[PDB]
């Protein structure tokens, strides 16, 4: 009875705490998909020709002159080019962000069931 | 009865933890503003100097970037100092009141 | 004798946690001051490289907008802790040279060192404990 | 049985923990918004003054800057309202439901 | 008397109305063995070692020497760094002392 639930309390609260960084992960992953589309909120609406300071390398910022707004990157596949416009891009962002949050929401019951049952565990070996 | 000290000897003890992400978080930051401050000095300071972070850059000049370098360098070590003094002060506070209590 | 073999063992396990601190924080600057040469050192200008190029600027991660490049010559290079400063390429170039030769030695000088000063720990715990 | 209304106000417990660092967020990026607000509205030098999302930062002129930098921190500030009320919510449906759990499994 | 068997090692006490200072080991004596990996990688800090060592028992003899007491009672073993700055200290030293020499 009670050593074994002791056993099995600490147990559940690793597979929470691994759960819930991998929870913790793919928040990052759309968090650039929130960014990437925010960015692109202004690229349209601003014009051509504004001066844009980006990342040569890291910590290092080239300045550069702004053209085709209606034209992006879109960095999808396993790292492949593909040129979208500016207007598909935002479809696919948040197709992104509503898919980064189906990664999540497949885990997050399965996270508060080991949660739930450790705490189980806890009533268990308390009754 | 020996409980109500040996067990607030504990709750002292977790505060020191609960001291202990506040103070060193300030303390990383102090070191990286001993490093630029140092840098922008040697470098020339004629040319405009700008404030770049993480999602805005204002179009400055030295005499604006300089002050606040050397103004969140002092903030940050009496800080330190100040979350230190608070928190061991808490752990004093809750052994008398566990004493005053369950007697 | 096995018995002061085995305190020798645990004493020199543990000491070795707390090299791999230190190591992974020199570890950490190397590739980021290593990014910072090979791209410049390879473009080395707008100015340099012999007007108007192509580019495909970073806005994000994933989105990258193209457009015909052509800026003025100056590199607003990033310090830290708000602060900016516009440079040119022979400040940016030989400051970060300096810092890539000793990123390597900061690494490989202390990587020995660290090693010895995990021999002083278990060394030092020993000798106590078998005089008193 | 009565076991199973138990675990539905414990279940409601974690929901409201969820619910109140939602608020620690939203109120922070309502002044830090109101912040860099207060800093390129502190200057009368320049007119030049760079937004941006990631890495990029474009040139614009400030004026249409500040007032999009105003609805910067009006989202932020309308968010705090929603949540908070929100936050309320949580706690009064599960402190309540508390009311009829622990005095009648110990009566 | 107190009368113990213990040998005397050093010279005489700088005065018999000594301050007598009763350690139950303050001195040392130093042999290792094979580690974690066997055999430590280098000698030098062996040798780095070895030089604070001496120094340490240096002025365990010097701060007993102001402190006013001009006898040590020593229940561990006798360093050698430790006794030759014992000589010129005019401190009497006993190399080893028991359970019941202590109490």
């Amino acid at each position: 009875n009670l050593p074994q639930l002791e056993m099995l309390k600490n147990q559940l609260d690793q597979e929470v705490e691994f759960l819930s960084t991998s929870i913790a992960q793919l928040k990052v992953v759309q968090t650039k998909y929130v960014e990437a589309k925010d960015c692109l909120n202004v690229l349209n609406k601003s014009n051509e020709g504004k001066e844009l300071l980006v990342p040569l390398t890291s910590s290092m910022y080239v300045p550069g002159k702004l053209h085709d707004v209606e034209h992006v990157l879109i960095d999808v596949g396993t790292g492949y080019y593909v040129e979208k416009t500016a207007e598909d891009a935002k479809d696919f962002f948040k197709r992104k962000i509503d898919f980064l949050t189906k990664q999540m929401e497949k885990i997050q019951p399965a996270l508060q069931e080991k949660h739930a049952m450790k705490q189980a565990v806890m009533e268990m070996m308390s009754q | 009865s020996a409980e109500q000290v040996i067990a607030g000897f504990n709750r002292l003890r977790q505060e020191q933890r609960g001291l202990a992400s506040k103070a060193a978080e300030l303390e990383m930051e102090l070191n990286e503003h001993s490093l630029v401050i140092d840098t922008l000095k040697e470098v020339d300071e004629t040319r405009k100097c700008y404030r770049m972070v993480g999602g805005v850059l204002v179009e400055r000049t030295v005499k604006e970037v300089l002050p606040a370098l050397e103004n969140n360098k002092e903030q940050i070590q009496k800080i330190i100092e100040t979350l230190t003094q608070q928190l061991q002060a808490k752990g004093k506070e809750l052994n008398e009141f566990r004493e005053k209590h369950n007697i | 004798v096995l018995k002061k073999l085995d305190e020798q063992y645990q004493k020199y396990k543990f000491m070795e946690l707390n090299l791999a601190q230190k190591k992974r924080r020199l570890k950490g600057q190397i590739p980021e001051i290593k990014q910072t040469l090979e791209i410049l050192k390879y473009m080395q200008k707008k100015k340099e490289s012999t007007n108007s190029m192509e580019t495909r600027f970073l806005l994000a991660d994933n989105l990258y907008c193209k457009a015909s490049v052509p800026p003025t010559d100056k590199m607003c290079l990033w310090l830290g802790a708000n602060v900016m400063l516009e440079y040119d390429i022979d400040e940016a170039q030989a400051l970060l040279e300096k810092n890539l030769s000793t990123a390597t030695k900061n690494l490989d000088s202390l990587e020995e060192d660290l090693d010895f000063l995990r021999d002083q720990f278990t060394t030092t715990e020993v000798n106590m404990a078998r005089v008193y | 049985a009565f076991t199973e209304l138990q675990a539905k106000v414990i279940d409601t417990q974690q929901k409201v923990k969820l619910a109140d660092i939602q608020i620690e967020q939203l109120n922070r990026t309502k002044k830090h918004a109101h912040l860099t607000d207060t800093e390129i509205m502190t200057l009368v030098d320049e007119t030049n003054m760079y937004e941006g999302v990631g890495r990029m930062f474009i040139l614009q002129s400030k004026e249409a800057i500040h007032s999009q930098l105003l609805e910067k921190q009006k989202i932020a500030e309308e968010k705090i309202k929603e949540l908070e009320q929100k936050k309320s919510y949580l706690e009064r449906s599960v402190k309540e439901a508390e009311d009829n759990i622990r005095e009648m499994l110990m009566a | 008397g107190m009368v113990f068997k213990k040998e005397t090692e050093g010279d005489v006490t700088s005065v018999k109305d000594a301050k007598i200072a009763v350690y139950s080991c303050p001195f040392d004596g130093m042999i290792t063995e094979t580690k974690g990996t066997v055999l430590i990688k280098t000698a030098e800090e062996l040798m780095n070692f070895s030089k604070g060592e001496e120094n340490l028992m240096d002025a365990q003899v010097k701060a007993i020497a102001d402190t006013g007491a001009n006898v040590v009672v020593t229940g561990g073993k006798v360093a050698d760094m430790a006794l030759h700055y014992a000589n010129k200290y005019n401190i009497m030293l006993v190399r080893l002392n028991s359970k019941w020499d202590l109490r």
